[PDB]
């Protein structure tokens, strides 16, 4: 009945060697009623990445808010926006409804086109910027996923590594919470190309 | 508690919607209609609190009737549910919102594809092979999970209905006194006005 | 249900290399009336043993009463009462910790923080806390109230771990005790100037210094502050 | 969060601890909590994380706006002014509790400003829940007339009293040492005396490890 | 907080003690609550320390422009915008300040602008919780028309068993002389006050 | 939670979920939810763990005791009595527990009764008890035939759980299942819901709203 | 209002070998922001091989500890000196639990020692005395950030066989008492990393078939 | 809400009883029945909160039986609803009072007349040619002041209770699986096994 | 109320006003706040009248079945009544006792018992809700071993300050006098004690 509990929901965002991994859960719920199966959490704008996590009206929103504002960006700069500045919107974005808050968690995933470096940042939900470099976690297991992070994290990971890590600890903190699993998508995103993979994990 | 269902089979969207309308101790209509036609494709259906529930209905309505005529076209069961949607979502964070329940029943002419969205009060939306608001899904999500297949005609899919019904009228505390079947295809909306008696 | 009435501030402690020091200033407050002001906060049991207390004084009075009712039933029919069978300063602790739990588990606590300090009869130090919820523990050391928050990160500075005890002096302790009594007079509104210090050792025994006061203070850098920011006369 | 501010005889130095947390976890562990509100006058805050930050970015555009219209430097009294003004506006609704501290052509300054929007003037500051931490080790060191390094020295050790004796306080020690003379000097990880130790085993998965449904090449261009 | 301000033969002389507390924190032991709106009208601020400071800063402003337009504002007109933000805004404020300035025609003048935003001129005046503690003392003790040393006397002990009684209040005591000479600044320190 | 008992042509049907919860928090997936009171009887637990297990313990040992004063083994009856007067003793101290006992004696028959904290007490055929038992109840009631087989009936109640342990979020973990017959339970094992589901979904063709 | 309880921090963690058993907790105590003590055990040998931790409210741990040592106690007097079981203590520890269920000791509790085959056993309860038999279990503060890791690194839950498409699992093995020491610093490193409460020292009680042993380790003190 | 209805003809005195037993979202049982027998001539039904109604029912049960036995005697309707207001008003003062409201129905074979007494939870009693408890009672007395005669035959009483259910059905909110009915009169107490669709 | 006790040289006096309120009316002018528990242990009462009477009356009982059984109770013994049912009763009443009595032995002794229940052997007690204004004036014109007359006027120009602030307080000022001599009762109206 607290908003960021009611739908359920994990997202997690992890830094590799020349790569970024961001990974969500597929859960749509109304409290114990599972609703959703198919509940994708990540989207994206251009190269950039966002996964959003708590209510999920607000989590549409929020996408819908970004592809209007990434799309009128990309016309006046002709240039795609770069993650570092995505997450300046974002977080501005946010503080402007201060007092009305969407209530999410998002986190932004991406390699920065001109310089070839990965980066991760998390917000809450007016807009404070978390600026790890190693991972960034959001949604109801967020506890289970630091847990699962601050364990099986390690830097310089290569992307078939870092996707067994990533899919690792989004897995072992899902099982752990009444509220995320139901299926899970990991994007594993090398400048060059972006591989999405569906998960295969337990259905209760 | 107010039974709103809806099944999506191959060729078409299947709605049922509860005919009582009870105010405290009373039943004080056993025929309600709890749906409105967006457009000779599009279906609505809803429940939720008192008032809203038709006024909502109605301006969307009056709002997707209006767009017809103006470009001389149906707009998609995916457009309608994203203004919908939007609606909604606007509607949550105002001063007094509207608390209504939908789902949305479609034909895509341009696809050829029936389409089922769901959405709450709150502007959340999803579309599901089947759905339902309120107490009634604690019931019959479980046993679409079980009967139901994707490629179902549309007489299947009005057994698979006479199952969740059944069911309904079996463990719900509340006399929602039968429900009300309408059909969505590529023909239209027509109602299977002798469910309850069937 | 209850609340503290009249009540008084820290008590601070550390270990040292022969035994433990243990001050508290002399205050009673009512509630930000500083009403009360040669009270004896600190409890020599035996002369082993010394209990500070802190939090309602009432309660204190009644405690301190426990101490004393507790030397004479250990004398009774007892021929090594100071000797053998002197009462340790850990049974002293695990009866008022005793007190303290069914006080809290019958709803009625004893609105109190408390520090027991001594040494042991084999020489070893003790220094043990209990509160009003019957929660205990033990450290090199130990303050209450506002004490927890400013003595300890200044007494830790001095020692941190257990092998910094065999390295402390009993001139070092009290140079750190003393300072530290200074900063919270600095900055604890129910705080006083006076207070009492006592060293327990495994040398000497037991030490009470009554009537002392914080010296020392700086004050003179208040003349240059003017305003709240922009004045500048 | 533990915050410090102490003047010396040329100048003006602040400190910072580096752990953001939400209750009781630790989200970011070496985050910069010493923002600029202009070159030479910087800020630290406590309580709310995004309204320290937004207000000082807010009044910090600010005062450049009031600098090039003025043809002058900005003026600590003026970061102060604004803020406090602000913050009145929103009676505590906006949680900032900041120490700001700077140089300009009339000296060099040291404040705090609470939620509220009071201010206090003073020669060693601390603010955060380390808060009495870092006045104890003030209150027992701080001395008229400290030289740069000593007050680098004091603004440090403070932190650190923070550190280890505050759980809503850890890992590193951020500065930033603001002089009459020249410029001000951000010292990032000042200290870092809470170096994770290595694991007892890495926990690098054998590839093929993780169940996968299905597979798919994602499209960026257009 | 322990603040007070006497009108004695050659002007007026405004006290006050140190110490702002947070709960039993002090927040700061050497706070200057004694607080300049004009060259020789000066304020004494109890009650929110935010409240205070924000009116202080719009009365500085409103007697700036007024001396622009129109001269030295008198003490009167000064307690007067005092009380006009005081009063209009009493619901969202908590403010209890004592003005007291020197004029040639009027020489020490002291007004009291309590919680609800009445006005009150008075021979002198005493406020801040440390007060209470005070009023036997200082009604047994003041006399109009003191000398410059009594009145600092005065000013001095009164504090004192203020600061001796009540817990938020301590430190140093400040002044601040308002006479025809000129603006004076005074302070004494515990092991000066405490002796008395 | 989501616990079922239903009765049939072969005896009764007795299955359950394994998860354990404190809030959202998944607490174990690996708990019992059936106590075995005796060769002839069974208990299901559901709400508040400990009040089920100590006070379904605890009528294992008030059975043991009918037996050693009466010569004979305690009718279902009277045993579902014992605990439901227990629970009525503590009627709004707030006692958390939804169980039903299940057995076989000659006099009566194969009986379910079912016992929450409240008092009630009642006997049926059919009974779904947890945060899941209307998923379970939306399987078992569309499927349910009294002439089902014996494997078709120990399936009927795997599924149901299986149902529910999917839509409820508070289910999960294994399905334990149990036969009682005249002579009278038999352990029909321990099915993890990891495998379970997906052999379901293949063999049976059902679950299609979930992908892949 | 007096609140008859108070939270002391502090997560424990028990996992049962073949052979072995550990029962691993820090050694901090802490109130609110502050660190009450670095080193303060809360994890004990209770005579006839059984190790036990009640962690939480310290108060209630150390009355249940207390309680069930003299229930070890009263039983060698009872019934001529005989070893209490482990699932005996269980069951026993269960009754001390309910005994308070309407004023409740506030502490989740693990015990640890060898079951009558002489096999690694660790039963686990809630506060009102609900229990299990487990292969292993975190229980305290930082529970919620090591029992999804030990689900992954003791029972292989989510690993399956490379290759094998994900339709092999890995195959569940006993673990060394030098394996799981490796695991249990690890979780606790892992713990004090991203929780407040967690920190300053690790103690691990093994038990064998030849007794109790104690292991410790220095965690960070931030 | 439970329905409890009971009406006296001429010769007899029917009692009629709802059959859910619903808890939360949940209809448990279909086949509820709400009544105790007390003794050969007597016949007490039942409503209130969950665990208390058949906790109170059959402790009033053990009392009439033991009077029986003692007496070798069966106690007059009027005695034994004396005897369960008393219980009941005793109860509303005690610590946790009994939430519970009874019809008892008698035929009095020392009067040779049948007897009716509405009692509620607090222990008032009053005797009826006809009853009810609970909301049910909001449609029920209307419609039997206008079609009760006090020389009806035990088959006119059931047309009338037929009449009774069948508004229940139309008008109250919820489904309460129809009633079990029972007559009681000189040759005792016998059930209607058929009316749900009789 | 405004009560007081005073140790001098020869004895101990004991001081109150006169007033009793009901929120801002008051039930009675004249009350006697001075209260004798034995013929040279009195007490002053504060907080619930129906409380503090209660009490009185059962320390009365006590000390006379004590002189009954032991003789003369001391001022201590008085004092360690009061406490025992004001602490072990702390969570029913809402008393404030300042106890003070005389014997050869000891001299005048003055006991304050609070709120809570704790006990304080003071050189003299002030007490009740006028007291607060009266800590300063107190502090500083108290001395150790004052005559009679000294000490009666220490009291007189101490209440009326109380009265004068606090609206609780007013009437006449009772005293008693407790000495080797004696028992006396004085009385000053407000005619005399105003124009101090
Ligand atoms: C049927 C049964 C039998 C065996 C195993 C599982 C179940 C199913 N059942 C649960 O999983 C329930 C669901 C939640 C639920 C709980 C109670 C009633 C209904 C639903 N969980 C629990 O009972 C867990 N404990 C707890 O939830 C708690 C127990 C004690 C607590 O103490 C808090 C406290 C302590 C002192 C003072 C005040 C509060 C807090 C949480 C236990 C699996 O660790
Ligand atoms: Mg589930
Ligand atoms: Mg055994
Ligand atoms: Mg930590
Ligand atoms: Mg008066």
């Amino acid at each position: 009945s607290d908003p960021s509990s009611i739908n359920g929901g994990i997202v997690v965002a992890m830094t590799g060697k020349d790569c970024v991994a961001i990974a969500c859960d597929l859960r749509l719920g109304s409290q114990s009623l599972g609703v959703s199966n198919k509940f994708e959490k990540i989207f994206h704008y251009g190269h950039v990445f966002l996964g959003i996590t708590g209510l999920a009206t607000d989590v549409t929103t929020l996408n819908e808010m970004f592809r209007y504002k990434t799309n009128l960006y990309k016309l006046k700069e002709e240039r795609a926006i770069e993650p570092e500045t995505f997450t300046q919107l974002v977080s501005s974005s946010l503080y402007e409804r201060r007092f009305g808050p969407y209530f999410v968690g998002p986190v932004v995933a991406g390699i920065n086109s001109k310089s070839g470096k990965p980066f991760i940042a998390g917000f809450d939900l007016i807009g404070c910027i978390d600026e790890a470099k190693d991972f960034i976690v959001s949604g109801t297991a967020s506890d289970q996923l630091f847990g699962m992070c601050e364990s099986l994290y390690e830097p310089n990971l290569e992307p078939e590594d870092l996707f067994e890590t990533i899919s690792q600890a989004l897995l072992n903190a899902a099982d752990r919470d009444a509220l995320s699993g139901w299926g899970a998508v990991v994007y594993i995103i090398k400048k060059d190309e972006v591989v999405k993979r569906y998960l295969k994990m337990r259905q209760d | 508690m107010d039974i709103i269902l809806g099944i999506r089979v191959q060729d078409s969207v299947i709605l049922a919607s509860s005919k009582a309308v009870t105010r405290g101790i009373s039943v004080l209509k056993d025929s309600d209609d709890k749906t409105r036609q967006l457009s000779p494709h599009t279906l609505m259906s809803f429940a939720g609190e008192a008032g809203d529930t038709v006024q909502f209905a109605e301006y969307i309505q009056a709002n997707i009737q209006l767009y017809s005529i103006r470009e001389d076209y149906e707009l998609s069961p995916q457009a309608v549910s994203s203004f919908v949607r939007q609606e909604l979502a606007k509607s949550i964070r105002s001063r007094r919102p509207y608390q209504v329940n939908v789902l949305i029943g479609g034909y895509d002419k341009k696809k050829n594809k029936p389409e089922l969205y769901q959405i709450d009060y709150l502007g959340t939306k999803v579309e599901l092979p089947y759905g339902a608001h309120g107490y009634s899904g604690f019931y019959t999500f479980s046993l679409l999970d079980h009967h139901y297949r994707p490629d179902m005609t549309t007489e299947e899919g009005l057994d698979l209905l006479k199952l969740c019904v059944q069911e309904l009228e079996k463990r719900m505390p509340m006399d929602f006194k039968g429900v009300i079947v309408k059909i969505v295809d590529k023909d239209g909306i027509r109602q299977v006005d002798d469910f309850q008696a069937q | 249900t209850q609340q503290p009435i009249v009540t008084g501030t820290s008590v601070i402690s550390m270990k040292y290399d022969n035994g433990v020091i243990i001050a508290a200033d002399n205050l009673g407050s009512y509630g930000s009336l500083l009403r009360f002001n040669g009270v004896e906060r600190l409890i020599p049991v035996g002369d082993n043993t010394v209990v500070g207390i802190s939090g309602d004084i009432s309660d204190m009075q009644h405690i301190e009463r426990l101490l004393k009712d507790l030397v004479t039933e250990n004398a009774y029919d007892n021929p090594l009462a100071d000797a053998e069978e002197a009462l340790e300063p850990s049974y002293i602790f695990e009866y008022l910790a005793t007190v303290m739990y069914q006080r809290r588990s019958k709803m009625n606590p004893l609105w109190n923080a408390i520090i027991v300090a001594g040494v042991q009869s084999n020489g070893d130090q003790f220094l043990r806390y209990v509160n009003l919820l019957g929660v205990t523990y033990s450290s090199p050391t130990l303050a209450t109230g506002f004490g927890a928050h400013m003595a300890n990160p200044l007494l830790r500075k001095v020692v941190d771990r257990e092998s910094d005890i065999p390295k402390t002096t009993v001139q070092v302790a009290e140079e750190a005790i003393v300072n530290a009594m200074r900063v919270l007079y600095y900055r604890d509104a129910r705080s006083s100037r006076n207070f009492s210090l006592a060293i327990i050792d495994k040398n000497t025994g037991l030490t009470f210094k009554k009537n002392l006061q914080v010296e020392n203070m700086k004050w003179d850098f208040a003349k240059d502050i003017k305003g709240y920011g922009t004045q500048k006369i | 969060t533990t915050i410090v501010g102490v003047k010396f005889n040329n100048g003006v130095v602040i400190a910072a601890d580096t752990r953001s947390t939400q209750g009781p976890i630790v989200a970011d562990k070496n985050c910069a909590k010493l923002h600029r509100i202009s070159p030479k006058i910087w800020c630290a805050g406590a309580g709310t994380a995004a309204d320290t930050e937004a207000v000082t970015q807010l009044i910090g555009s600010n005062i450049e706006l009031h600098s090039l219209y003025t043809s002058r430097e900005p003026r600590v009294v003026s970061a102060l002014q604004m803020l406090k003004q602000h913050l009145f506006k929103y009676q505590g609704h906006i949680g900032a509790y900041l120490i700001v501290a700077g140089v300009d052509p009339t000296g060099s300054h040291l404040f705090s400003i609470h939620a509220h929007g009071s201010t206090d003037v003073g020669y060693y500051l601390s603010l955060g829940s380390g808060s009495l931490a870092a006045m104890a080790v003030l209150e027992s060191h701080w001395k008229q007339d400290l030289t740069k390094e000593e007050a680098i020295k004091l603004a440090s050790d403070a932190i650190q009293a923070g550190i280890w004796n505050d759980l809503g306080s850890g890992s590193n020690v951020d500065v930033c040492v603001m002089e009459i003379g020249k410029d001000a000097e951000y010292l990032r990880n000042y200290l870092t005396p809470n170096v994770r130790e290595e694991k007892q085993k890495s926990y690098k998965f054998p590839r093929g490890t993780t169940a996968v449904l299905k597979e798919s090449i994602v499209n960026i261009c257009d | 907080t322990s603040i007070m301000a006497v009108t004695f033969k050659d002007g007026v002389i405004l006290g006050a003690d140190s110490r702002t507390t947070t709960g039993a924190y002090i927040a700061n032991r050497v706070t200057d609550k004694l607080t300049r709106v004009h060259d020789k009208i000066w304020c004494c601020r109890s009650g929110s320390a935010a409240d205070t400071q924000a009116i202080a800063d719009i009365v500085q402003y409103h007697l700036e422009l007024y001396t622009s337009q129109y001269g030295t504002p008198s003490t009167e007109t000064a307690a007067s915008v005092f009380k006009e933000l005081c009063y209009e805004n009493k619901d969202n404020l908590t403010a209890g300040i004592i003005v007291a300035g020197y004029d040639d025609k009027n020489k020490g003048e002291v007004y009291t602008i309590p919680l609800g935003g009445s006005v009150h001129k008075l021979p002198y005046a005493i406020a801040g919780s440390g007060s209470t503690f005070i009023y036997g003392y200082c009604d047994k003790n003041f006399r109009e028309n003191m000398s410059k040393e009594e009145t600092v006397d005065f000013i001095k002990h009164s504090l004192s068993q203020a600061i001796k009684w009540d817990g938020s209040s301590g430190g140093v005591i400040r002044m601040v002389v308002l006479t025809a000479a000129g603006v004076e600044r005074l302070i004494f320190y515990p092991d000066e006050y405490e002796q008395l | 939670t989501t616990t079922l008992a239903f009765r049939f042509q072969g005896g009764i049907i007795v299955a359950v979920d394994s998860r354990a919860t404190a809030g959202n928090w998944v607490a174990s997936q690996t708990v019992k939810k059936v106590i075995e009171i005796n060769p002839f009887l069974l208990g299901t637990m559901a709400g508040g763990a400990a009040d089920c297990q100590f006070w379904e313990t605890w009528l294992g040992s008030q059975c043991r005791l009918h037996e050693l004063r009466e010569k004979e083994r305690i009718s279902v009856a009277a045993a579902s009595k014992i605990l439901s007067n227990l629970v009525y003793q503590y009627k709004g101290a707030g006692l958390s527990m939804g169980t039903m006992i299940c057995g076989y004696t000659r006099k009566e028959g194969p009986t379910i009764y079912y016992v929450d904290s409240d008092g009630t007490r009642l006997k049926g055929d059919i009974f779904c008890v947890g945060s899941g038992q209307t998923f379970a109840y939306g399987v078992l009631d569309s499927n349910y035939k009294w002439d089902l087989s014996v494997e078709d009936a120990l399936y009927l109640g795997k599924r149901s759980i299986l149902a529910a342990a999917h839509r409820d979020a508070y289910s999960g973990g294994s399905v334990n299942l149990y036969h009682v017959t005249e002579d009278g339970w038999i352990y029909h094992g321990n099915h993890d819901v990891g495998e379970l589901f997906w052999k379901v979904k293949e063999e049976e063709g059902s679950f299609n709203n979930v992908i892949g | 209002q007096f609140n008859p309880y108070g939270d002391n921090g502090g997560t424990i963690l028990g996992i049962a070998g073949e052979d072995f058993a550990v029962l691993a907790g820090d050694t901090r105590n802490i109130t609110d922001y502050s660190i009450n003590s670095r080193y303060e055990p809360k994890v004990f040998d209770c005579g006839d091989n059984i190790v036990m931790s009640a962690n939480g409210f310290a108060a209630d741990g150390d009355a249940l500890v207390k309680r069930f040592k003299n229930s070890v106690k009263w039983y060698h007097f009872d019934h001529n000196d005989k070893k209490l079981s482990i699932n005996s203590a269980a069951r026993n520890i269960q009754h001390l639990l309910y005994g308070k269920r309407f004023f409740p000791y506030y502490v989740h509790t693990i015990i640890a020692g060898l079951d009558e085959d002489g096999k690694g056993a660790v039963y686990s309860f809630d506060p009102v005395g609900s229990y299990e038999r487990e292969q292993c279990r975190a229980g305290g503060a930082a529970a919620s950030l090591i029992m999804p890791f030990l689900d992954n690194q003791v029972n292989f839950k989510n690993q399956y066989e490379p290759g094998t498409n994900g339709k092999v699992k890995k195959p569940l093995k006993y673990l060394s008492v030098e394996e799981v020491i490796k695991l249990v610093r690890d979780s606790f490193t892992s713990a004090t990393e991203r929780h407040i409460q967690v920190g300053d020292g690790l103690e691990i009680l093994i038990v064998t078939k030849d007794g109790v042993r104690k292991e410790f380790y220095e965690l960070k003190r931030d």
